[PDB]
């Protein structure tokens, strides 16, 4: 199922993914001639970026720090999240991230994804049920990247995850 | 430490190769089209003796007799463990059962592991099973405590091929129907044997093949081990249907290896992963001589 | 005007509805995979009487008899005419001299069957006014009124590429096989020659398939259905014949006892009129 997401950070940006990526602006404009869609009867969006670049993807999660601003983690149908940014700044002070690819030692299909408050480079992920795998990976920001952090729940299936904020 | 006894009740079921066109409209039925059949467990195996079908009751329905089709006058269950590897389980049932002179059949998959029981033999495996496992039974969708109650050598032939187990995703099998059905049906028409493996159980999807067969299948539908490792077979032979798993679970449950046991009408399968097949042609023979 | 004797040697097959589940085998095997078996000239049409298969030899040998299966006594061979008029050409003078024949239409040419022992008969009326050709190895070579039934359901004539087949093999498997068990007709037409595909099926089941795939006409035109009963097995002529005269486009397809014509849907309202005429 398509789902939105707001930027965390700026207050006129959001993402819709359907099938693809699509990056928007509010662009604030009744007195005006409109250009383009029909939020309301004073606001209206335009597309800024798009990408179509990952066929069945399953959930996104917007990055919590601030230089990057555009960091997306799309965890795929096969297991690996791949982390996509969909910008146009170019070289800020972390270009190594533009694309990772988080693999489990089994392909399983993924469900959730997460981020920490507190420490941004934390990203648990949730994936399907196995005989002799773990199900709950913490991973590390800092095929590439294959040992994840702390692993847990052998033999089970998660299907949701929260971090608690204390 | 957990024992769960599971609601399936599950029929085995032995077909010739010749007459397999003769059941083929249930079996495609039951493979491909779930709406249409109120089966939740389904498994099948393939070998060269004969095919095996493993199914409950409302898809045991379908199947019109005949000459061709043995059934086995039992009414199997279905026993589960939550918590743990093979080793593990094999050693703290397998073998303390096969001392009570009980049969036990074995059907792996690629997310868990069941294990078939006789449905007279119920009194036995709870008496026995009651000193480890907190045995729970899952009726109405709900585990009701058990309490305890006061209830007072065959040839070794080992196939010179690799294989591959995978799973699905569940919405993709339309785009692949057609290639495997002519794996499953008109392909068919010493070193070497040809085994396949399909079972469906509680909407999941677990797959042996060789790695002939896997060429053919396009590779980003196909969910299996990143590294790309590979498993080889052991088998051995006897009667249809003390039980044969025992034979080769016991013998390797004086090691620690990840085995994938199939039970078949006739046969007995094991799968061990490559790298450690120098070894389980030592303890068995190294066995088969005292 | 030139008319062409193809290769292609036909037997024309009726399956009952109880016992189809037994040919099932031989059904996919012909319809989904080519490269499986040596066929060149497969047809099938569902009807409440029976299902109707027209192949070819090479495929007659894969089905096995039955206590379900009734095979005609003749082979036929398919015509077919390269250069409304249809009618007005072959038929009407074949039919003025005691010669039965089945039509198929498809999505792509018309096909005509004539029976084999009556290849003299066929051509020497015909060949006044067209000249006649026969294909050898690939190389053309010189040489008692029953009422009229109207379904109240709607049609549709469609095509697909090759390619395709088996992203929608499961739906067609469930509507074929699964799917089963004075209006309300159950019509299905499915058709592979030379590698081309003909399909004929009611509004309701399109809405199944995904809508983007299947290639048909870019208005939305949809059909209508015409029956004419028959016990045998000339049927084809009582409804060709009389609506050559008012110079209709029709849609011809021929089974084992009942004969079948499809005509727009803008102009239902005169066909129906011209067979009252009489």
């Amino acid at each position: 199922k398509p789902d939105i997401l707001w930027a965390p950070h700026h207050v006129d940006r959001f993402v819709v993914c359907d099938s693809e990526l699509s990056l928007y602006h509010v662009e604030s404009t009744v007195n005006s001639e409109l250009k383009s869609l029909r939020l309301s009867e004073d606001s209206a969006a335009t597309l800024l970026s798009i990408n179509s670049d990952t066929p069945y993807m399953k959930c996104v999660a917007w990055y919590l720090n601030y230089d990057p601003e555009c960091l997306l983690a799309v965890g795929q149908a096969n297991g690996r999240v791949v982390l996509t940014s969909l910008g146009q700044d170019h070289n800020s002070k972390f270009k190594d991230l533009i694309g990772k690819e988080f693999v489990p030692k089994h392909a399983r299909q993924c469900n959730t994804l997460a981020w920490n408050p507190l420490d941004s480079n934390w990203l648990a992920a949730g994936l399907d049920k196995h005989r002799a795998d773990f199900s709950v990976l913490i991973w590390d920001i800092c095929l590439l990247v294959t040992k994840p952090l702390y692993e847990l729940g052998q033999n089970d299936a998660c299907l949701s995850l929260c971090w608690l904020p204390r | 430490m957990e024992l769960h006894i599971l609601e399936h009740r599950v029929r085995v079921l032995s077909v010739a190769r010749p007459g397999l066109w003769l059941y083929t409209h249930p079996l495609i039925k039951l493979l491909f089209l779930p709406r249409r059949s109120r089966c939740k467990f389904f498994s099948l195996t393939e070998t060269p003796e004969d095919y095996t079908l493993m199914v409950d009751e409302e898809g045991f329905k379908e199947l019109p007799p005949s000459e061709f089709l043995q059934v086995a006058e039992a009414t199997w269950l279905v026993l589960n463990v939550s918590s743990a590897g093979v080793t593990k389980i094999a050693r703290s049932v397998i073998a303390p059962l096969a001392e009570h002179h009980v049969s036990v059949l074995m059907l792996s998959t690629y997310q868990t592991d069941f294990i078939l029981v006789r449905e007279q033999d119920l009194s036995v495996v709870i008496h026995t099973l009651a000193q480890e496992f907190d045995i729970y039974r899952e009726v109405g969708g709900e585990p009701v405590p058990v309490t305890r109650d006061d209830s007072s050598v065959h040839p070794i032939q080992s196939p010179q091929n690799r294989f591959c187990v995978l799973t699905l995703d569940p919405e993709t099998l339309p785009a692949i129907a057609t290639t495997l059905i002519d794996v499953l049906f008109y392909s068919h028409s010493p070193s070497s044997i040809t085994f396949f493996a399909f079972s469906l159980i509680e909407g999941y999807i677990s797959i042996v093949m060789d790695a002939e067969t896997q060429k053919k299948f396009p590779s980003d539908l196909l969910l299996t081990s990143s590294s790309g490792e590979l498993w080889r077979m052991v088998r051995i032979g006897g009667q249809p249907l003390c039980g044969i798993v025992a034979q080769i679970a016991g013998p390797l449950a004086a090691a620690d290896i990840s085995a994938y046991y199939i039970s078949t009408f006739n046969f007995a399968h094991a799968l061990v992963p490559e790298d450690g097949i120098g070894s389980v042609i030592e303890v068995l023979q190294r066995r088969q001589e005292g």
